[PDB]
This record gives C-alpha cells, structure tokens and sequence, in this order.
C-alpha cells in the first residue's frame, strides 16, 4: 500500500509544512490530489519518473520534488487560509495494468490565529430504565462537544478492548452557533448492547476521543492550558439498580465470615471452661 | 482454511460463508441467517466440533474446527500449606469430639 | 512513435576496420559492453574533431560503432583488450525498429540511457541521457515537418522508458544476485515490419540483459499480449506510412553501386543505398561498412597463384541491380 | 517517554489481572530495585495477579539502556470493607447478645 | 439468598437449644 | 477527456438492484476505475476494466464497458445498507504521454434498511455528573419517517443514523436531541418532525423486573474460596459446639 | 526512592510529596493541572472521592515531564466502610474474648458463692 | 446465570443435617 | 473424526494430536511455528509452561512434518484462564466431600461408643 503522513495538522498562516508520501511496491507514477467539499477532485503536481515533475491544474503555491522512486514530499512554503482541504497521494504503475492506489488522506486547516482552538469535552450518558423495560436493550450515548477544529477520532472500549459492532457515529458534527463563521463543533455517538450485558457490574465501558491540536513547538500565551494534542475519555460501570447482584453477595458472605470468627472464638473460649475446669476434678 | 469465530459481547459466534454442520459438542442456536451460529454465553465453556464448506476459490473443500473453552467458573485456590492447615484443624476437631464422647 | 504503456520486467571481442571513405573512418563491431575508447592517429598528433554516430546493436545484442607520405593508425581500447590494439591503413519491404539501451554507471547518480529509432537502415531520432538537450532530438532531414507537441510527447514517453529501465536495472541485479560494484547493461528492442503493399506482417519485442537473450509471469498476468499486439499492428503502421510518405525523397532512392576489380584479387562495390548486397566469385566474408554519406561499400576476394587471376569472375547481386 | 517513565499500567480486564507494559529481545523487571522477572520476546506484559490482593510496590523495566524511571503502584480494593448500615450493626448486636445469653445460662447452671 | 440460609441456621439452632433445655428439664 | 456520471443522487430500499452509469467523450482510452468513498477514509478501488475486456465481475458487483458508445454501467445486486457511499468513475488515456486520469463527479448512494418490526419510542437518558445537558433518544422508528432540525438554537437535534447489532443481527434507526434547557422535556423535543401517532412515550415512573437482573449474575474465584471457607468454618463450629455441649452435660 | 504516602479516611484521600522539601510543589492528574480539592504544606486532600474520574496518574513537581516520580492510584472508597486485614480480626476477636470472660466471671460468681 | 460453586443448594446441605438432629429429640 | 486432546493443570497446558502416530509432528500457532524452555514438543504432545490467556489464545494446528501448513483442514481454537494452584471442583464433588466428612466423623463416634 501507499502511506501518507500526517493524518491531521493545524497550521498558523505563514508556516511551512511538508506532507510525506511513501510506497514500497516501487510504483512509477505519482501524483497529488486535493478534494474540495462540493467542488471536485482537483490535481496537483505529478511525476512519472525520478527527477522529472510536471504541473497539474492547481500548481500555484506548492512545491514537490522527486529524487527517490519510493518517496514524494509535498511542501507548502507559506501556508494560506485557502489551502484548507484534504489531500490524497495517488500512486500507480506505468503500463503494467494502469491500476491506481490512494492513500488514507490528510486533513489540513490554516488559521489566522491559534487562540480559537479548544480541546473537546466528553461525557457519557447511561441508558434509560424505560428502554430496558420496553425492549430489553440498552443504549449508551457519548457526547464530544466544544472542540475546534474537527480533527477528532471517536472510539468505544469495553474491558480494555475496542468495539466495532453495535456502534453508530454521527458522520457530520454540528456547529454550536451555525449563524456565524467558525464555532465549536458537537459530535454524538451511540452504542447499543443487550440488557443482559449492561446489567453486569463487572463490565466497564469507556468512550475515547483523540484530538489533534497544537504541537510543543508552537508558542502559547493564553491563561488557559495550551491545547496540545491529547485524548479525552469518559467511563461508566455496568449497574443493575434493580435487585440482587454479585457485590451484595460478596458483602454478605464476608459479614457472615466475620460473625462466624467471633462466634467460634466465643465457643472455644467457653470450651476452655468445663475442660480446663473438669480437668482438675 | 481458517474457520472464523467472533466474540461479540460475551457470546461466541461461528461465522462461515455457507451452512454449518454440527458434530458432537454443544448444539448452540441458529440465528435468522443460517450462515452464523451462536454458541451461548462465553463463561459456560462451549466445547464442540463444527464443520463448514467453502466459497469461490475455496469451493469446494471441507473444514472442521474444534472450539474449546476453559473459564474457571468452578475453581478455587489452595496451595499445599492452606489445605494442610484445613485438614489438621478438622482432624484436631474430630479427635476433640472423640475425647469428649470418651469422657462421657 | 514510442509505445506509451510500458510493462516492466559473455564478453564479445571488438572487431576493427580502417579505411578512407572516398578513394578517414574506423568501424568497430561486435564489442560489448559499450565502454569503448577509439582514436585515430599519426599526423604526429591526435585528431581533434572526433565524433561518432549513435550507439546501437544488431540482432545479436552486440554493438557496432563508427568514428570518422603520411601514415595513419587506429587505436582501440576495451576491457577485453589487455593491450590497446593498433591497426594500420592501406591505400594500395519496410520495417520500423526502436532500440533502447540503459547502462549502469556505478557511483554516478544518473545511469546512461539512449534511444534510437530506425526506418529501413536510417536513424531519425536521437536521445542521450548525458546530453545537455535532455529532449528527443531529430537530427534527420525528413522529420522536421512535425509540430512541437509531437516532440513533447516523444520526450515524455522516452523519459518514461528511462525510468522503467532505471527500475529493472536494480530488479535484475537483485534477480541474479549481483553486486552494486559491477556495471550491467539492459537492452530492449521492439518494432514491426511491413511489405510492398504497406500493411503489417511481422513484429518484434525482444529484451536482453547485458547481451544475453532474456525474453522475446508478471507479463502473463499483466495482460500485455492484446495491448502490445494492438500497438504493433496499429500505431506503428499508420505512423510508418506517414514517415514513408514524408520521407519518400530519400528513403527509397535506389542507388547503383560502382564496381572495381584490383590485383597487386579483390572485387569491390561502392554506393548502394540499402545494406543488402551480395558478391560472388566463380573466400573470406567481411562486414559491410558505410561511407558516412549514407551510401555503402563492400568487398570480397579470391587469392590465386601467380599468373592465374584471369579465370575468376565476380557477380554483384542486389535488389537495385538487374543482373549479377 | 522522553523523560524516561517507559513503564505504564494496563488495568481493565475481564478478570482481576493487572498488567504492566514497558527492544523486544529481553525485558528485565525490577521490584524495589531487585530482579523479579525475566521476560522473553514473545511475551510482553508483566502480570500481577488479581487486583483484589491490593498490588502495591516499586516497578521499573529495563531493556538495553540504563533501566527506566520508577513507578509506584498503589491499590485499595475494599474486598474487606463493610457497609456499616443499620441492618448489619443490628444483626451483630443481636448475635452478640444471644450468644452471650446462651453462654451465660450454661455457665450459671454449671456452677 | 445466603441470608435465608443464615437465618434458617439461627432459627433451627434456637429450636434445638430449646428442645435440649426441655429434655434436660424432664431428664 | 470528459467523464459524466448519472444521476449523482440515489436513494433506495434495501434489496433492490442498482444501475449506475458513467460516460466519456473520448473513446481512445486504456483503463476504467470505479471507487467507493465513505465520507472520509480515502478511496477504495472496486474494479478495473481493460481496453480488451467487456465485462468484469467481483462478488455481488458486476460491470460492463461498451467502448464504441463510450459507456460503462455498474450493476449492484441485492443492495445492502453497507453500500451507502459515493461512487467515482475514472479513465486514463492512450496517447499523449501524460498519464493523467480524468475523474467524474461521482454518484451518492444511500440504501435504507428494512425494519421488520417498527416500534418508535422516545426515551430519556439519565444525566451524568459534570454535565448540565439533558438527552432524549428517538429510536426504532420506521425508515419512512425522517426528522428535521430544531426550531430554536438551544436544542441540538442530530440526524437519523442506522445502527447494526452484529450479536443478534438487529438493524435500527436513531436520533438524539440534547440541550441545556430548563424545560427541555422529551414530550415535546421532537416537534419540527412528524413522527407516528403510536409513539411510545414511556411513563416517568420507574418500573423494573429483578428476574432479568438475575440472568447477568456470575461468579469469580475469590468468592468461591470465601464461600468454601464459610462452609468449613460452619463445620468446625458445629464440631466444637458438639464436644462442648457433651462436656457441659457431663458436669451434670 | 521514598514512596508516596497515602491516607484514606472515609471519603477523604490525602497524599504527600516527600521529595523536594522546602520548594513549593504543584500536582498533576492525567497530565492536567490540579490544585473539595485542597493543596497546602506538601499534601493534597481530595474530599468526596469518586472512583471514575479520580483514579489514574499523579505526579508532584517543584516540567512535570522529567519529574522524579509517578504514582498510579486506583482505589474507590466506601463511606463509613472500614478496611480490615488479619490483624484487625485479631484485635476484634481479642477484645471479644476479654469482654466475654469479664462478663462470664460475674455470672459465675453470682451463681456460685451466694 | 453462572453460579459455579456459589450455588445456594450447597448451603442448605449443611442446614439439612441440623434439621435431622432437631427431629430426633421431638420424640420425647 | 479424532478430536484434539487437551489437558490443563495449574499453569501447565498439554496438547495431544492423535491424527498421526510415529512422531512426525510439529505445531503451528497463529501462523507461527511453535515447538521446533517453557515451550516443548514431545513425540505426540506439546507442552506450554507458564500459560497466559491474553497472548496464547487462538488457533493451533498439526501439519504433520513432511507436509505444508496450508494442507491442514482440522484446527483447534483455545482460550483458557489459569491461576497458580487452581483446580476445577464441581458442586457434586463438594457435596460428596462434606458427606464423607460427616460419615467418617460418625463412624469414629460409633467406634468409640462401644469401647
Ligand atoms: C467468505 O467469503 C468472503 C467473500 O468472498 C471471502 O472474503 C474474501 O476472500 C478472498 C479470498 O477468497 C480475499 O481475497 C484476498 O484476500 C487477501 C486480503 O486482501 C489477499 O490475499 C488478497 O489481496 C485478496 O484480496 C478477500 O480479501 C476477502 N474479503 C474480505 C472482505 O475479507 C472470505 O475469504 C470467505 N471466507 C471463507 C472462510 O471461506
Ligand atoms: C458462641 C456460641 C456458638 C456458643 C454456643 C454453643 C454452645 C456453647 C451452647 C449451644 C447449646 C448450649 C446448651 C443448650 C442447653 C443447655 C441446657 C441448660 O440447662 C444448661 C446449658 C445447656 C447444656 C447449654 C450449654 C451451652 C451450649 C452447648
Ligand atoms: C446459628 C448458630 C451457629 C448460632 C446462633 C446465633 C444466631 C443468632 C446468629 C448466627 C449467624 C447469624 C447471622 C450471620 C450473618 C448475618 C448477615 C448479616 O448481614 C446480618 C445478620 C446475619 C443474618 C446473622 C443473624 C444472626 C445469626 C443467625
Ligand atoms: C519549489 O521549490 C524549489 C526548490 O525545491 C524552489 O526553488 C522554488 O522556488 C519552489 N517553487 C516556486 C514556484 O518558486
Ligand atoms: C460441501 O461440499 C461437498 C463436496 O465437497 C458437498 O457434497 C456438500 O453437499 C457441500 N455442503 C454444503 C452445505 O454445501
Ligand atoms: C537474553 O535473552 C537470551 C535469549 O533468549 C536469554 O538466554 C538470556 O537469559 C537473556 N538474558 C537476560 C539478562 O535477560
Ligand atoms: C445507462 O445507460 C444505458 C445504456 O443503454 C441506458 O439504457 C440506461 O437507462 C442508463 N441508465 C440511467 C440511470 O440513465
Ligand atoms: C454482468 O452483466 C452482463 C450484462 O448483463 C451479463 O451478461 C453477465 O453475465 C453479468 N455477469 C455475471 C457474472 O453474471
Ligand atoms: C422523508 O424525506 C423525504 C425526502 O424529501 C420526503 O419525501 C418524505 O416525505 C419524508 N418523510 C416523511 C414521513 O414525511
Ligand atoms: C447551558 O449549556 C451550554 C453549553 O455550553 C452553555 O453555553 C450555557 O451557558 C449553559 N447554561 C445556561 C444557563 O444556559
Ligand atoms: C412543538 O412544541 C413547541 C413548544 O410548545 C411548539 O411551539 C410547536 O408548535 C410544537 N410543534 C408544532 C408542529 O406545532
């Protein structure tokens, strides 16, 4: 396959950033595309052999350079607010079959200032009792609100293991104040689980949100903590709240244990009597 | 020919492209689609041999998979020191009973 | 017109001939690899304006190059020669082919790469990696009527060829378990041949590693057969009619060679435009050498005792001569 | 990672196991600075048994460099804690009084 | 569940001690 | 040289055969590519048609190319909800030296799931600490109903999404609405959107069954050892009490 | 070297920072600044402890990256619930023996003698 | 529903013997 | 079909593959060769010492030796948890042990009764 890095990046206007594209199957044709929302999949510089590079349809503002048939760097010398888009690296053979291969893509966002970025706030809401009584299924809802930009990945974890089934994620975040220009987004995710599995107190559910923010290099000056790349989590234990469960059993058996220690101590004490007393008789 | 089995939410499922044939073992239950078999709760130790056909290039070659589970739901810890202490305590108690009934 | 879509993938002693074209040229053939040194000597000094034609090779994968009271000499240096050899001087149907060669220069960043295009026996395109032009240069007198976009396409396709050859250089180096220190050459030839009524009959696609015939699995999968056959049976023949019509003034002009017989028995012919010729003596066979103007000359002998050179006859056979 | 601290804890599991995570050629663990474990390349996690035992101590992993910064692990699972609600204290008092009552009548008639 | 076992133990033992006291009373 | 896709919008019930169309102006080509695209996650190649091939097949997906008319059609059989994505048609040239493909605009495809048993309901999730927002959940509604945005800026109402329980092959639709609001009651949260009359508004009172809870109970090893120790202590106490009673009666 | 010193009483949890004497100290919690929460005189007091959002990594520093220690505390507290190991058993049974013998002697004396 | 050897049927297994002793003394 | 044989004791696991006698057996686990000091290969058995749940649960297969791994069509799927000195004891076993305890106590009591 073809790997391009980084996945996400936030740039102050005027900086320089070089995305990296690499492959190991020694393709020959390489190219860069930028995909704009609702506009099209436009082309950037393309190179067919080592040392030769040609322009596409959007050449202005970009560098490329190819000296090794395995790598392709795309450099922005002075990032501009119009550079905000998603970039793909297309790699192919020449003449073999003509098949193309695309990378996972890279998101870029250019901001006039770095004040407006925020880390997400994550909360978890437990299923209602009415839903369990009515359908015998439970629905946990994770909310990640008040972050900007939307370089966010959401995931669920159960017992320290990721979960891929029964999880629905909103594909489009909601702007908190859609009337004006950029505002913090809100995102929601849902996880449905059979009522038997949720009502077990041992099960431990976690919602994780990975957020890609400023790097340590970038200066920070505001009073609040610098919003560096991080991961925010929220947890919840399975709970019955209806009847008999394991923990009550544990507490009861332990209380009985202590009571029987006390009782046996008393009984053997008085076994000392009428045994150390009849002995002298 | 890897027979895949999944472990969704404390239940074990046998997945295949075609019908599933049961050999000696836990029968389990069939879902709405015949192609997937539910083997019950994880901690109930489902053990059995199952068989499935193939698809496409794999068509046709049989495959059989043995599912074995050992979840300690009926276990206890007892090192030799602990069990030795228990047996000595009980034996002194029983000789105490014997000495008692002798005294009567 | 090069093929755009490009599916990936013994030492011969040099032979030297020396002559002066009209009644000074040194013709070398059968030498490989291309690392040659050739020079012309003895006006007490070396020759200054030494230029050579393009580097190519015949069907046998082996090269053939040409350079063009006083006594002269020719000196030749090749790795097959422990001592540089010196040779003295004595005065007394149609087809298209494309030959591609790429040479590994251990240490140099850009390995050498040249491409040559031949119709009949005449070249019409030139491209050399080490050349400062870095574009497909025509240098031919009947191709300049084309447009610049044509040459842009040729440049792009030839650079694609260059990149492919650069890649399979290392590919075969890994395949045969060789080292980086050694220098190896890859050679490719493809073409297609037409007849008197101007339609395709034959095609060639051969590929060799350093002068060893290699192929004429990946490919099988790669579905090369139909596309390659379509290219050979397609764009060649149309373009080939096009060059033939635009090159009609030169390409087909039949030249009548002039014949001579000497004894001091040698029968010699000169200026026959196509290469194909035959000389018969009712016997040592020598390779045909050009004159530098496009016309060709050849020669053959019979050695006889004293006084009896009169009872042998040489007959010259050719497509452009009626009777031997 | 840069400031050492190469050792981390992996906690939530189906059972009560608590795992410790640290070149995949030889892993030398140190508890209170003493050799407590040698770990091969195939195995990666260092086990600590059930968390009901309240596993606590110094931990440090070492590979090819000069070990790692220490980590102090502390656990307090109230497997022995008792909810001293009204019911349990009432039961305890009732048991104590009835036991001592039967005991007292016995010893009274003995004398 | 365990509680019922324990209270049944207590009740039955109280019954037992009462019966033993009665037996000793008319022994 | 120019590639157009028809009809750039598609919305079907599950299990319906699908025909997708891509046309190109220049017929002298050597390639054909069809790519899926989820909202993100790059492009996944589906298919490849050569200049020598009229048909191509891959699983439940089929495709044909008629070069003379310059058309290509993709046939999807028995559509599943997993096929909702954008489809792109791309072609590469035969002459020129450029090797630059010409991508089409793409066609978006959505396949609604088939709900066996509709059961629209509006539950209210219990609020968690460190949060001042309330959450109502609208779920298990028929795929024909469909929700709108809120009338006010304080209530945030997400869009309906499909959800798949692999454990017991369930398919469902969901929408979530949350807000600060002081009087944000789930009885009137869904008020821009027309929803079925038989909507189940569960009563505020809490009702539960313990029998369901008993099914999730299970054991550990430590509990087992504690129970065993209890039974042993009971045996030992019985033994001691027996000896002690016998000796007590002996003094009498 | 010197470990972290904890003290759990009811819901209250108290930590200590033996290192860096004299110098002013601050604390972290999952790599975020912290300081119900009280911090003074080289200690940290968490009141009304809750397991879920207060169990994890803690560090005390006078950059916390190269701080000379780290703690991973995971412990949920039961209010009015008191932990008891084997020696607590020893004390409770011992006082039980003492009181039952002391109350036993009086009834023995009353039944006997008089 | 996995009791294991936490099965309550075990507990009364002891209580049962306390039962039979209790019935021995009634026939007095 | 001859089923796979599995034995477990403490933290020791033994796997027995009776498809082919006369040695000629070597084991594969999750696409890795295994058995070729806590892992051993016996003439009909494989021995795993210090077994773990997380990293040693999955597919196991016998080729047997002289064949290729892909030729196999009979696989073992295994996951199991073990502790230091853990025994499976069923409820009936505990019932029997309590019963025999009571019985032996009563027997000795009867023996001393007629002394
Ligand atoms: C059950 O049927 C499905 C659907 O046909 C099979 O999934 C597909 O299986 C083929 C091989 O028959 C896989 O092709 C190859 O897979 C790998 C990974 O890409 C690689 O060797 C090749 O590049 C090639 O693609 C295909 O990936 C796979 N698809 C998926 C989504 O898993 C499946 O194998 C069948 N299962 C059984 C047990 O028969
Ligand atoms: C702490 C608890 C377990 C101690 C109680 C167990 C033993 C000591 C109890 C249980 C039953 C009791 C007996 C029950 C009835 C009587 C009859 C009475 O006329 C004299 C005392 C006597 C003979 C009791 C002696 C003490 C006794 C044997
Ligand atoms: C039963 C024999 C051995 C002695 C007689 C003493 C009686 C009164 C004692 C012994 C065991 C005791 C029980 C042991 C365990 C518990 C669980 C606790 O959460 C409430 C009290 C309760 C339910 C006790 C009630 C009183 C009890 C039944
Ligand atoms: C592209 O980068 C080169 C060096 O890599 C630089 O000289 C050039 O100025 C950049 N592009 C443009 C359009 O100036
Ligand atoms: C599996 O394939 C065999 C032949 O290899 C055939 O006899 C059998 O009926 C098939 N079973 C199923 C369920 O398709
Ligand atoms: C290092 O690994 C080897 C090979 O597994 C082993 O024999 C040796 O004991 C290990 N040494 C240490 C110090 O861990
Ligand atoms: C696609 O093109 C074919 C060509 O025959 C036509 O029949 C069909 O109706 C077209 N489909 C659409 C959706 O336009
Ligand atoms: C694909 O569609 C074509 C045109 O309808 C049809 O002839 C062909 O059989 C289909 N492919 C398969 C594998 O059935
Ligand atoms: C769903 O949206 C579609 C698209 O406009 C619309 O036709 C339909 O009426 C909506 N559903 C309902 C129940 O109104
Ligand atoms: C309601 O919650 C939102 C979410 O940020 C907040 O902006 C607002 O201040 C909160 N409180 C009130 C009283 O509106
Ligand atoms: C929903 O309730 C709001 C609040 O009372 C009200 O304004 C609105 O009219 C209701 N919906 C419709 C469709 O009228």
């Amino acid at each position: 396959g073809v790997t391009q890095t980084p996945k996400f990046q936030v740039l102050k206007t005027g900086q320089s950033m070089t995305l990296q594209c690499a492959q190991d199957m020694n393709h020959e044709y390489m190219s860069w595309y930028r995909q704009d929302p609702g506009m099209g999949l436009r082309l950037i510089h393309y190179s067919v052999g080592a040392g030769i590079t040609d322009q596409g349809e959007v050449p202005n503002g970009y560098n490329v350079s190819r000296s090794t048939t395995e790598d392709f760097p795309l450099r922005l010398l002075s990032a501009a607010p119009s550079q905000t888009s998603v970039y793909f690296c297309a790699s192919s053979y020449v003449g073999n079959t003509g098949e193309l291969f695309f990378g996972e893509g890279s998101r870029l966002t250019v901001l006039e200032d770095l004040k407006n970025v925020f880390p997400p706030e994550v909360a978890v809401f437990e299923p209602s009792e009415a839903e369990i009584s009515h359908t015998q299924k439970a629905t946990l809802v994770c909310l990640a609100t008040g972050f900007y930009p939307d370089h966010v990945e959401l995931s669920w974890w159960v017992n320290g293991k990721e979960v891929h089934s029964g999880v629905s994620t909103d594909p489009q975040p909601l702007k908190e104040q859609p009337a004006l220009n950029d505002s913090r987004y809100c995102l929601s995710s849902r996880l449905r689980v059979s009522a038997t599995f949720w009502q077990n107190p041992r099960n431990h559910f976690r919602c994780q949100v990975q957020f890609y923010g400023l790097s340590e290099n970038d200066e920070w000056t505001q009073d609040r903590a610098k919003p560096v790349t991080q991961i925010v989590s929220a947890e919840a234990w399975g709970r019955a709240d209806c009847g008999f469960t394991s923990e009550s059993y544990q507490q009861g058996v332990l209380s009985a244990t202590i009571l029987y220690e006390i009782l046996l101590g008393k009984a053997t004490l008085y076994a000392v009597l009428v045994s150390a007393l009849v002995l002298m008789a | 020919f890897k027979i895949p089995i999944e472990e969704l939410e404390d239940r074990v499922f046998v997945n295949c492209n075609t019908s599933i044939t049961w050999v000696e073992g836990t029968v389990g239950t069939l879902l709405s689609d015949i192609t997937r078999l539910d083997l019950g709760k994880r901690i109930l130790d489902p053990r059995g041999i199952y068989r499935c056909n193939g698809t496409d290039i794999y068509k046709d070659k049989e495959s059989t998979v043995q599912v074995h589970y050992r979840m300690c739901q009926s276990c206890v810890e007892l090192d030799p020191a602990t069990v030795a202490g228990i047996i000595v305590t009980d034996v002194i108690a029983t000789l105490l009973l014997a000495l008692g009934v002798f005294c009567f | 017109s090069l093929l755009m879509w490009i599916t990936q993938v013994i030492q011969r002693t040099p032979k030297i001939q020396v002559y002066s074209r009209h009644p000074l040229n040194c013709y070398v053939s059968g030498f490989h690899p291309s690392d040659i040194e050739v020079d012309l000597l003895k006006n007490g000094e070396r020759i200054e304006k030494v230029e050579h034609s393009d580097l190519s090779f015949s069907k046998d994968w082996s090269f053939y190059l040409l350079y063009y009271k006083d006594e002269y000499a020719c000196r030749v240096n090749h790795v097959t020669l422990s001592q540089p050899k010196i040779v003295k001087w004595d005065r007394d149907s149609h087809s298209m082919r494309y030959f591609f060669t790429s040479v590994s220069r251990p240490g140099r960043g850009e390995p050498r790469f040249i491409a040559v295009g031949y119709v009949d026996d005449t070249q019409f395109v030139r491209f050399d990696s080490d050349a400062a032009s870095q574009r497909m240069e025509p240098r031919a007198p009947w191709i300049e009527q084309e447009g610049p976009e044509y040459w842009d396409g040729e440049t792009r396709k030839v650079k694609a060829h260059s990149q492919t050859h650069r890649v399979d250089l290392g590919t075969l180096r890994g395949y045969y378990n060789q080292s980086e220190a050694g220098s190896h050459t890859v050679q490719r030839m493809y073409g297609c041949d037409v007849g008197s009524d101007w339609r395709f009959l034959r095609g060639y696609h051969q590929y060799a590693y350093d002068g060893k015939d290699y192929i004429a699995h990946k490919w099988e999968a790669a579905h090369v057969a139909e596309q390659l056959r379509a290219y050979l049976e397609g764009t060649c023949v149309e373009w080939l009619r096009r060059y033939l019509e635009n090159g009609k003034e030169t390409l087909q002009r039949t030249d009548a060679p002039k014949t001579h017989m000497t004894h001091h028995l040698r029968c010699w012919a000169l200026s026959f435009y196509p290469a194909e010729i035959t000389l018969t003596w009712q016997t040592e066979l020598v390779e045909t050498r050009p004159a530098g103007d496009g016309t060709f000359q050849k020669w053959a002998a019979v050695v006889v005792p004293s006084g009896q050179e009169q009872r042998y006859t040489c007959h010259v056979q050719h497509e452009g001569l009626p009777k031997p | 990672i840069k400031g050492n601290h190469l050792v981390k804890v992996y906690d939530y599991q189906e059972d009560g196991s608590v795992l410790l995570t640290c070149e995949a050629k030889n892993i030398t663990w140190f508890k209170d600075g003493k050799m407590i474990g040698f770990l091969t390349e195939d195995k990666k996690k260092w086990n600590l048994g059930s968390n009901a035992k309240d596993p606590r101590g110094m931990y440090q992993c070492k590979g090819s460099q000069n070990k790692s910064k220490p980590l102090q692990v502390y656990y307090r699972m109230c497997q022995n804690c008792i909810e001293l609600n009204a019911a349990t204290i009432s039961g305890f008092l009732f048991a104590e009084i009835v036991s001592i009552f039967v005991l007292a009548v016995g010893v009274y008639f003995i004398a | 569940d365990p509680k019922l076992c324990y209270l049944l133990d207590g009740i039955l033992f109280i019954y037992g001690v009462i019966l033993t006291a009665l037996f000793l009373r008319v022994k | 040289q120019e590639v157009t896709q028809i009809p750039a919008a598609l919305s079907v019930p599950e299990g319906e055969n699908l025909v997708l169309n891509c046309s190109f102006t220049d017929s002298a080509i050597y390639n054909l590519q069809w790519f899926r695209q989820d909202p993100g996650k790059g492009l996944t190649s589906l298919l490849l048609i050569q200049s020598s091939q009229r048909e191509q097949t891959s699983g439940r997906l089929n495709a044909s190319l008629d070069k003379s008319s310059g058309r290509s059609t993709l046939y999807i059989a028995a559509s599943q909800p997993g096929d909702s994505a954008t489809y792109l048609c791309a072609v590469r040239p035969l002459y020129g030296g450029s090797y630059i493909p010409t991508f089409g605009r793409g066609t978006s495809l959505i396949v609604h799931p088939y709900i066996q048993n509709p059961d629209p309901a509006v539950y209210q999730l219990r609020d968690s600490k460190s949060s001042d927002k309330s959450v109502c959940l609208f779920t298990d509604f028929d795929s024909q109903t469909n929700v709108s945005q809120s009338k006010d800026s304080d209530v945030y109402i997400t869009d309906k999404t499909v959800l798949d329980m692999r454990s017991m092959d369930f398919k469902s639709n969901s929408a979530v609405a949350w807000s600060n609001k002081s009087d944000f009651a789930c009885a009137n949260a869904f008020n821009n959107s027309i929803i079925p009359e038989d909507t189940f508004f569960p009563s505020p009172e809490s009702s539960c069954d313990v029998k369901l809870v008993e099914k999730s109970f299970e054991t550990d090893t430590n509990l087992n050892f504690q129970n065993l120790s209890v039974i042993g202590f009971r045996i030992l106490l019985l033994k001691v009490a027996g000896f002690n009673l016998l000796m007590t009666l002996r003094l009498w | 070297q010197t470990p972290y010193k904890v003290s759990i009483s009811g819901t209250t949890v108290i930590l200590t920072c033996p290192q860096y004497p004299g110098s002013e100290i601050l604390w972290q919690h999952n790599d975020k600044n912290i300081g119900n929460i009280g911090s003074d005189e080289d200690h940290l007091s968490l009141k009304e402890f809750s397991e879920l959002e207060q169990s994890g990594y803690y560090v005390c520093y006078p950059k916390p990256e190269d701080a000379n220690f780290y703690l991973y505390l995971r412990a949920r507290v039961c209010e009015n619930c008191m932990e008891m190991d084997v020696m607590s058993v020893a004390t409770i049974v011992i006082v039980d023996i003492c009181i039952t013998g002391g109350l036993l002697l009086l009834v023995y004396y009353w039944s006997k003698n008089r």
